[PDB]
């Protein structure tokens, strides 16, 4: 998933 | 090919210089600040030096530090990746405003980033070292390569290769103006393991390639071939974090009450 780079892109 | 001005060529410089300017916004310590320090160019500033274990308790007392008993090596293992997710974090708004970037697919932005953090860490650092030692703590300390070949023996083979990397690159005597388009260019790449859609991927870097040959032409008369010693980098690169993760295998299995960082194990994940 990949969750924190994911949040990151905002 | 060739040596006529490019009609393409204001946009080229357009966007080195939109590059340039989003860079130093999303980089505190650059690359004309850290030269100065090690220069004794700048007064202000003059970082306290790590030469043993001595000079490390009085520089971790005079040094505030974003982390910080445990060990020394762990302590200092501790900081590197706290700076580290830290680039994480400047590598991402960055990314975010080459043009292009945010319209491509989410799902393979994040692909992109996840291999690219450590390539851009290495030529962040090299910026910060020379044959002997790294500026740490935003410029306000001097860690030396010999005291941290010191540490015991998983710890003090970390940072090597790295020093061993900053010492061929910066004899390119390369730039702020060439690293931010550099960065852009690593970032984007096509060649990432995972990419669903690598057209648009493929489109936006020839372009970065475009505006980098422009800009080490104007920037750099004095080598002739620069241009192509510097994709030669990206190669070195990956090979160079290919042993970092595959070192950082043994810590993990070496040392019990570790704990990566959930960022960091996340990049690590399933990486090559
Ligand atoms: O290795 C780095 N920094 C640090 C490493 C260890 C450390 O740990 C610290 N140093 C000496 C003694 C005790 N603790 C602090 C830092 C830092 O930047 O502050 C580092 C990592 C990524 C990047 Cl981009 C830059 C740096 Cl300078």
């Amino acid at each position: 998933k990949h969750k924190i780079l994911h949040r990151l892109l905002q | 090919i060739e040596g006529r001005l490019n009609p393409e060529s204001a946009d080229l410089r357009a966007l080195a210089k939109h590059l340039y300017d989003s860079y130093i916004k999303s980089f505190p310590l650059t690359k004309a600040k850290a030269r100065a320090i090690l220069t004794g160019k700048t007064t202000d500033k003059s970082p306290f030096v790590i030469y043993d274990m001595n000079s490390l308790m009085m520089g971790e007392d005079k040094i505030k530090f974003k982390h910080i008993s445990k060990e020394v090596a762990i302590r200092i293992f501790q900081g590197c990746q706290f700076r580290s997710v830290e680039a994480v974090q400047e590598i991402t708004e960055y990314a975010k405003s080459i043009p292009g970037f945010v319209n491509l697919d989410l799902n393979d932005q994040v692909t992109l980033l996840k291999y690219g953090v450590h390539e851009i860490i290495y030529t962040m650092l090299a910026s910060l070292m020379n044959k002997d030692g790294v500026l740490i703590s935003e410029g306000q300390g001097f860690m030396t390569r010999e005291f941290l070949k010191s540490l015991r023996k998983p710890f003090g083979d970390f940072m090597e290769p790295k020093f061993e990397f900053a010492v061929k690159f910066n004899a390119l005597e390369l730039d702020d103006s060439d690293l931010a388009i550099f960065i852009a260019v690593i970032i984007l790449s096509g060649d990432r393991p995972g990419l669903l859609n690598v057209k648009p991927i493929e489109d936006i870097q020839d372009n970065l390639l475009q505006a980098l040959e422009l800009q080490l032409k104007l920037n750099h008369p004095e080598s002739s071939q620069l241009f192509a010693k510097l994709l030669q980098k990206m190669t070195d690169l990956r090979q160079i974090v290919t042993e970092h993760v595959q070192l950082l295998q043994v810590i993990k299995k070496t040392e019990t009450d570790m704990s990566l960082h959930p960022l960091l194990q996340e990049i690590y994940k399933d990486l090559y």
